[PDB]
C-alpha cells in the first residue's frame, strides 16, 4: 500500500470513502473475524461498562 | 517450444543488444518516478512536509506475501481452556 | 482549502487580501496564459520551452 | 487627537471580539512551489549546416 | 497509464538532423488516436513542429 509513498498524501475524506465502499473478499479469516466482532457488540463481554 | 519463434528466413534474426526483465523494470520504474519528484523539489522554492523517497525492495515484498499464505489462524490442541474456577471459604457444601 | 477567522490589523489585512486574490487568479488563468504564450514564441524563434 | 482606536480598556469577555478577519490557509499535505524561474528553461534549436 | 514528454537539456548538444529524423519516427511509432494516447499534448506538439 506504500509502494508510491501514498501513506503521507491522504486527506480525511478519502480514508472515510474507503470504509464506505462495499467490496469484500470472503476467506477463512474474515469468516472468523466478523464472528468475533459480533460477540463484542455489547461491550459487557469486554469488561467495559457505563 | 512455441510456434511463433521458429525463425526460418534470416530477416528477423539479428544481433542482441541488451536485455530486460520483470523484476528489473519494477525497480527501475519506481526510481524514475521518485527521482523526478526529488529533482523539481531541489531546484525551486517548495514548501511542503518532508517526505522521504526511498525505493523499496520489491522482491522482498513479494516473498513476504507468499510466506503469509502458510499462516494458520487455527491451532491444534488436546484439551480446552480452564474456563471456570472455584474459591473455597469457611463454609462446607456451599462455595 | 481551510478557511478560518483570525485577527489582523486594518491596513495590513488589505495587503494580505490582495496577495491571496492574486494566487486565486494564477491557478485559474495566469499560469495557462504564460505557458500558452511561450509555445507561440518558441514556434516563432525556433526555441523549445520545457 | 488621533481618530484611531489604538488602546482601549476592555472586559475579559471581549478579548475575542477582534476575530473578524477571514483568513484563507492551505493544507499541510499539499505543496506550494515557485515556478517563476521556470519561464527560462529551454534550448535553442540550431540551424542545420553543410 | 504511462505518457511521454521531451526532457529539454542544455548540457547535451546534438546534431540538428537527429531532431528532424525523429519527428518522422514519432509519427509512425506512437499512438494518439481516439481511444488511448501514448504521449502528452505537448510531446505530440513538438513532433508536429519537428
Amino acid at each position: 500500500m506504500n509502494l508510491s509513498h501514498s501513506h503521507n498524501f491522504i486527506n480525511i475524506r478519502d480514508m472515510m470513502r474507503w470504509v464506505m465502499l462495499p467490496s469484500l473478499q470472503p476467506s477463512l479469516k474474515l469468516a472468523l473475524e466478523e464472528e468475533a466482532w459480533a460477540a463484542a457488540n455489547d461491550f459487557e463481554d469486554l469488561m467495559l461498562t457505563d | 517450444q512455441r510456434p511463433e519463434r521458429i525463425k526460418t528466413t534470416p530477416y528477423l534474426e539479428g544481433d542482441v543488444l541488451s536485455s530486460d526483465s520483470g523484476p528489473l523494470l519494477s525497480v527501475f520504474a519506481l526510481q524514475e518516478i521518485m527521482q523526478k519528484v526529488r529533482q523539481v523539489q531541489a531546484d525551486y522554492m517548495t514548501a511542503t512536509r518532508e517526505v522521504d523517497f526511498t525505493v523499496p525492495d520489491v522482491q522482498k515484498i513479494l516473498d513476504d506475501i507468499k510466506a503469509l499464505a502458510a499462516e494458520q489462524v487455527y491451532k491444534i490442541v488436546k484439551v480446552p481452556s480452564i474456563s471456570f474456577r472455584h474459591i473455597v471459604m469457611q463454609s462446607r457444601d456451599r462455595v | 482549502v481551510d478557511v478560518f477567522i483570525g485577527a489582523c490589523s486594518e491596513p495590513v489585512y488589505r495587503i494580505y487580501n490582495r496577495l491571496q486574490g492574486y494566487i486565486e487568479a494564477v491557478q485559474l488563468q495566469e499560469l495557462r496564459n504564460s505557458i500558452g504564450w511561450l509555445e507561440r514564441l518558441g514556434h516563432r524563434k525556433r526555441i523549445t520551452y520545457s | 487627537f488621533i481618530n484611531k482606536r489604538i488602546v482601549e480598556r476592555v472586559r475579559v469577555g471581549q478579548i475575542l471580539a477582534v476575530l473578524n478577519r477571514r483568513f484563507v490557509a492551505y493544507k499541510g499535505k499539499m505543496r506550494i512551489m515557485d515556478i517563476t524561474q521556470s519561464l527560462k528553461m529551454g534550448t535553442k534549436l540550431a540551424a542545420p549546416t553543410v | 497509464q504511462i505518457i511521454l514528454d521531451l526532457k529539454i537539456d542544455p548540457g547535451e548538444r546534438m546534431d540538428p538532423a537527429v531532431r528532424m529524423v525523429a519527428g518522422v519516427v514519432g509519427h509512425l511509432l506512437f499512438t494518439a488516436g481516439g481511444r488511448f494516447t501514448n504521449l502528452t499534448q505537448n510531446m505530440a506538439r513538438q513532433l508536429d513542429i519537428a
